[PDB]
DNA sequence: TACAAAATTCCATGACA
DNA sequence: ATTGTCATGGAATTTTGTA
DNA sequence: TACAAAATTCCATGACA
DNA sequence: ATTGTCATGGAATTTTGTA
C-alpha cells in the first residue's frame, strides 16, 4: 500500500479525573499515528464541548485524516460527529473495551500515564504549568524503533531541548 | 592692518591684481565684473558672515548670496561653510540630503525553531473583550501563531509563549524594544529556558520586518472576511492562522506549513507529490528544499548614500518631537560599526545605543 | 459530458494528445510531467477555483499553486483571473502595484497677485491665545503674509484676508479643501471682490504645494529661533515674515521681496546694483527677469506606471478608513481626463467627483 | 545724484479724531516718497505706542531708508527714537509749522483727507470697514504725472482693481 | 530547426501602528 | 550589543505541442 | 592653448498635519 | 470642475588668474 505518514490518524483520549489545578480536572491525549508526537490539553470535563474547543485549538496547526477514539460519550456524540464532517475528518472507533490501537501508540500512550502520575504525586495540585514540560520531554525522548523523537520525524531536523 | 599693503600695490595671497583697490569713507573697495564691493578686514569677517547667516539661518549658497551684495574678499565660501558648521541650531534643525545605504538581507535562519520574530498587533476594535493579537512567524518556515490578548503585556506574552513552546523551544526570539518584551520578566522567563532574547534597533520596525510583514497578511485577510459584517475578529483568527500557513509563496513555490513539515496536513487542496516516499525518503528531500530556497541580494546604492565610519560626527533623530522642537539630536561619535547599517554611538551623554542608519544624519561640515 | 470523446482517442482543442487520458474512481485522470491530475468537467470548474481562491482570497500564482495539486484543465490561469476580477473583496482591499504616472510641473504665474495659495499651520503651541496661522504664498513671486489665529475658520480667514487685499487683489486664490475655504460664507466674500476659488482635488496636499512648501520653511526657522527658550511664536510671525520673504532661493538668484518690488527695502545686506536706474528702467528690468525665471519639468515616468483613459475602471481610496476595514471604494469609471493625473469619476454612486491619480488605483482584471 | 526710489523715504501722520469705528479714533497715514502708495492704520490714540504696534505691521513687509513726520508728541518721543534706530530707519522732521515734504506727496495726503471725509459723511460710524477699500482706491489712482497709478509704481505691473 | 501562444518567471510597488 | 519582507499582477522571458 | 583650484551649477533627498 | 515645491550640501562642471 502506501507509507504511512504524519497528520494520516490521530488517537485522542482522556485521562481524569485528575486533582484539580488552576480549576482544570481532564487531559484530553493526541497522538499522531505515525510520528508518535503528543498533544496534551487540560479540560473542565471529558464532554464534547470541551473536545472540541481543544481541537480547535490543534487543528489551527494540522488536520488529520482520521481520529481513532474509544466509544466514550464525548466522542460519539451527534456533536462531535457533525464537528468532524465539517473539517473533513473521518472518524474511527475501537470496538467496545477491546481497544485497538497502534503498538506504538499503546506504548506512548502508557508512558504518559506513568510519567503523570510520576510528577503528579509531590505536587498533585500543580500539574497544569508541568504540561508543556511533560509534553516537550515525551515529544523529544528516542522510540526503542528508529532512534528518533517524535519531534525528529515530524519536523525532520533536531530539537534544541533533547533527553 | 594687513590690507595697507594692498592700496599700495603689492600683492598678497588671494586679492589677484589687475583690479583696483581703492578706498572711500576709511573702508577699502574693489572694483570688480559683479560690480563694486567692499573688503572687510579679517578679523571683522566671521561678525559679518554671521550676521547674514543669523537672519534665517540659511545655507551655503543662500548666505553667500546676501554678503555677495555688500562685500567680497577672497574664498569667501570657505568662510561661510565655518560657520554653518558651528550653527548649533541650523546643526540639530535642518533635514538631511543624504540617503542611508542599501538595506541589508539577513540570512534565512537554517532550521525551524532557529529563531521567532514576534510582536504585538493592536489595538483593536474589541471582540470578546480582547483587544491585540500577538503574532509569533518562524524565521525559517514562515509559519505563524496568533494568539489574542487583552493588552500587549508581559504577562500575557509568557501565558501566550507558555503554551506555543509546548511545541518546541526556539534558540533565539527577536522582538522590537516593547514595552512588553524588555521587561526584566520576560527576559528571566527566556533565559529559564535558554532562549536567547535580541532586540531591534530603537524605532526600527523594519528589523522585526518578517513578523511584520506577516503583519498585513493577517489584517488584510482579516479585513476581507470582515467585509459587510460587523468586526469580530476573534473566532477568525484560528481560520486566518490556518489559511496563512498552507498558502503558497509564489517565490518559494511552498506553504509555511510544507516547510515546516514536509507533507500537507487533511487540508482543501493538500499536494499528494510524495504520497509514494517512505516517511524517511520525504524528511530528507524536505531537508535539501530548505537549503536551496530562493535568497535575495541588496539592492543597489543610490547614487547620493552614506556609510558610517568609525570616528564619524553623526546625529540621532529625535524620538517624539515635540510642536516645533528640532527634529535632531546634537552631534554624537560613532563608537563600532557592527555592520554597514548598524552603529554603536556615544550619545547625549554619553551612553552606548545601538542604532540604525535610518535614525542618524551625518553631519554636515 | 465533453469529456466522454477523450477517453475515446479523439481530439478536442485543448487537450493535448500525447498524454494517456484514463478513468478512475468516475473521474477523468491524466498522466503529465508534473504527475497525475483529476480534469473536472467544464461545468465544476468555477466552483472548484473559486474553493481554492477563498481559502485565503490569494491571487493568480498563489491560487492556480493549490489547484496544480488535484487537477488540471486547458487553460488553467484564464479561468483564475476570471475570479480574481469577480472577487468584490480582494479589489477592494488589494494595494495596487502601479504606480501613478509622472508629477505635472504647472507653470508659474505671470504676475504677482495672479494667483494666492493659502493654508492653515496648527493646532501650535498657544501663544497670546492664538493657536493657528493662516499663511498666504504669492505663487508668482513667493511672497509670504502670515497671520495668527485662534481657530482655522472662515471667520478669522476673512478678517485676515480684508488685512491682506487693503494692499491688492489678486485674481485667483488656491486652497485645501479644509472647512474654512469651502463654506459659503467666504465664496461669497470671494465673489464680493472678483477673485475666483479655486480648490485641490480631495486628500493632496501637493497639489496646495506652493503654500506647503511654505510651510516647512516657516516650522524650520520658527524652530531654529526658539531652541532653548519657550515656544513664544506669536511675536516671531513678523521676523520670520521678514526673514523669509528676502532669502535668496539659491535656484533664481532672488529674494521673493525682490520679485515683488524689484528693490530691496532696507534689510541687512541690501543688494545696490541697480541703485544707477530710474525706477523705470529698473521696473522693466524686473518684468524681464520675471519671465526668464527657472522653471523646472515633469520627471521620467517610473517604469510601471499608468495613465488614466476615459472610461476606465478605476478605484478611490478610503478617506479615513475605519480599523481591519477595506482601504479601496468600489469600482467606479473615468468620466473626463482633465490632465495626465487628474479626472473626473462617477462614483458611489454617483456623483462627478475631481480626483487625484495618487488616490486611485487602476480595477485589475 | 542716485535717482529716487521706493523705500527710500515714508512720510507719516495722523488724521484724527474721528467718529468711533469698532472703537477705533486716528488713522494713521503712511504714503511712500516716490511711488505714493499708501497704508493706512486705525488706531485707538495718536501715541508712540500704537504708532509702533502699527509700523510693525508695515515693516513686516518693508522697511524705508527714512521716515519723515511733524514734530507731534507721538514722533518725538525717546521710545519711536529707539524703535527707528534698533530697524536701522533714520528719522527726519519738519521744522514746527512749516510742514516741508513732496510736491506729489502734499497733493495725496490732501486726497485722502477729502476722500476720507467724502465717504465718512453718511456713515460716520462705519469708516473702519472701509478702509480697505479707500486704500485701494488710492493706490490704483491715476498720478497727472507718470500716467501711473501708485500700485504700478510699487509692482512695474497692472492691478486687477483699475479706476 | 521553426513557430504562436501557454506557462512560467521577473520584478516594482506598497504596507506591516 | 545587529541586520527588511513579500503578496501582487502585468511585462518579459522560457517552454511547450506541433510541424 | 594650458593648468590647479575657486566659483558656480547640478541635483537627490526630505518634508510641508 | 485641475495640476507639487524647493532649501540643502556634496559632487560635478565651468570659469578664473596666471602662464
Ligand atoms: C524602543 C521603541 N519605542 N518605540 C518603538 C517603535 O518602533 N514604535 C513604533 C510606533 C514605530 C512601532 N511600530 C511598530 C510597527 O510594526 N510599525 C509599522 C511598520 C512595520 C514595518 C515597517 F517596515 C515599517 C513600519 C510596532 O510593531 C511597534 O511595536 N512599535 C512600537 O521602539
Ligand atoms: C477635503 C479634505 N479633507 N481632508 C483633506 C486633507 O488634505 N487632509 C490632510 C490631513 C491630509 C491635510 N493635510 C494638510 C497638509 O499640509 N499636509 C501635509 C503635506 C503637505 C504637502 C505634501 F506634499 C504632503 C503632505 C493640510 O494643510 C490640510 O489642510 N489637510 C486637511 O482634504
Ligand atoms: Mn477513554
Ligand atoms: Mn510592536
Ligand atoms: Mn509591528
Ligand atoms: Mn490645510
Ligand atoms: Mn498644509
Ligand atoms: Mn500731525
Ligand atoms: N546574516
Ligand atoms: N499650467
Ligand atoms: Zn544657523
Ligand atoms: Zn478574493
Amino acid at each position: 500500500d502506501r507509507p504511512q505518514k504524519p497528520f494520516d490518524k490521530f488517537f485522542i483520549d482522556y485521562i481524569g479525573p485528575l486533582p484539580p489545578s488552576q480549576g482544570y480536572l481532564y487531559v484530553l491525549v493526541v497522538v499522531d499515528g505515525m510520528t508518535g508526537f503528543t498533544w496534551l490539553y487540560p479540560t473542565k470535563a471529558p464532554s464534547t464541548s470541551a473536545t472540541v474547543k481543544s481541537l480547535n485549538v490543534l487543528t489551527s496547526i494540522a488536520i488529520p485524516k482520521v481520529i481513532h477514539s474509544d466509544q466514550g460519550a464525548a466522542f460519539t456524540s451527534s456533536t462531535f460527529a457533525e464537528w468532524a464532517k465539517e473539517r473533513g475528518i473521518h472518524l474511527e472507533f475501537s470496538t467496545p473495551y477491546h481497544p485497538q490501537s497502534s503498538g506504538k501508540v499503546e506504548r506512548k500512550n502508557s508512558d504518559i500515564k506513568r510519567l503523570l502520575t510520576k510528577l503528579l504525586v509531590g505536587r498533585p495540585t500543580k500539574w497544569y504549568d508541568l504540561l508543556p514540560v511533560v509534553q516537550l520531554a515525551l515529544n523529544n525522548t528516542y522510540s526503542p524503533v528508529l532512534k528518533y523523537t517524535p519531534h525528529q520525524l515530524l519536523f525532520g531536523i533536531d530539537s534544541n531541548t533533547p533527553f | 592692518a594687513e590690507l595697507d599693503q594692498l592700496l599700495q600695490g603689492h600683492y598678497i595671497k588671494g586679492y589677484p591684481k589687475q583690479y583696483t583697490y581703492f578706498l572711500e569713507d576709511g573702508k577699502v573697495k574693489v572694483s570688480r565684473p559683479e560690480g563694486v564691493k567692499i573688503i572687510p578686514p579679517q578679523s571683522d569677517r566671521q561678525k559679518i558672515v554671521l550676521q547674514a547667516h543669523n537672519l534665517a539661518h540659511t545655507g551655503r549658497e543662500a548666505t553667500l548670496l546676501k554678503i555677495a551684495n555688500l562685500y567680497w574678499w577672497p574664498n569667501m565660501r570657505k568662510d561661510v561653510v565655518k560657520q554653518l558648521g558651528r550653527c548649533q541650531q541650523c546643526l540639530i534643525t535642518n533635514a538631511s540630503n543624504k540617503a542611508s545605504g542599501p538595506i541589508l538581507r539577513p540570512d534565512r535562519p537554517q532550521k525551524p525553531f532557529d529563531k521567532f520574530f514576534i510582536d504585538y498587533i493592536g489595538p483593536l476594535p474589541p471582540s470578546q473583550g480582547y483587544l491585540y493579537v500577538l503574532v509569533v512567524v518562524d524565521g525559517m518556515t514562515g509559519f505563524t501563531w496568533l494568539y489574542p490578548t487583552k493588552a500587549p503585556s508581559t504577562s500575557a506574552t509568557v501565558k501566550s509563549l507558555n503554551v506555543l513552546t509546548s511545541i518546541a523551544i526556539p534558540k533565539v526570539i527577536h522582538s522590537d524594544q516593547g514595552a512588553a518584551f524588555t521587561s526584566s520578566t520576560f527576559a528571566e522567563w527566556a533565559k529559564e529556558r535558554g532562549i536567547h532574547l535580541e532586540f531591534s534597533t530603537p524605532y526600527h520596525p523594519q528589523s522585526s520586518g518578517k513578523v511584520e510583514r506577516k503583519n498585513s497578511d493577517i489584517k488584510r485577510l482579516l479585513t476581507k472576511l470582515l467585509v459587510g459584517r460587523p468586526t469580530k475578529w476573534y473566532d477568525l483568527l484560528p481560520v486566518v492562522q490556518l489559511a496563512l500557513n498552507n498558502t503558497y509563496s509564489p517565490v518559494l513555490k511552498y506553504t509555511p506549513h510544507q516547510l515546516l513539515f514536509g507533507i500537507d496536513s487533511n487540508t482543501p487542496f493538500a499536494n499528494q507529490d510524495t504520497l509514494d516516499l517512505t516517511r524517511e525518503e520525504e524528511l530528507s528531500l524536505l531537508q535539501e528544499i530548505r537549503t536551496s530556497l530562493y535568497h535575495p541580494s541588496t539592492p543597489p546604492a543610490s547614487s547620493r548614500s552614506w556609510s558610517p565610519v568609525v570616528g564619524q560626527l553623526v546625529q540621532e533623530r529625535v524620538a517624539r518631537p515635540a510642536s516645533l522642537r528640532p527634529r535632531w539630536h546634537k552631534p554624537s561619535t560613532v563608537l563600532k560599526v557592527l555592520n554597514p547599517r548598524t552603529v554603536v554611538i556615544l550619545d547625549h551623554l554619553g551612553n552606548n545605543r545601538t542604532v540604525s542608519i535610518d535614525n542618524l544624519k551625518p553631519t554636515s561640515h
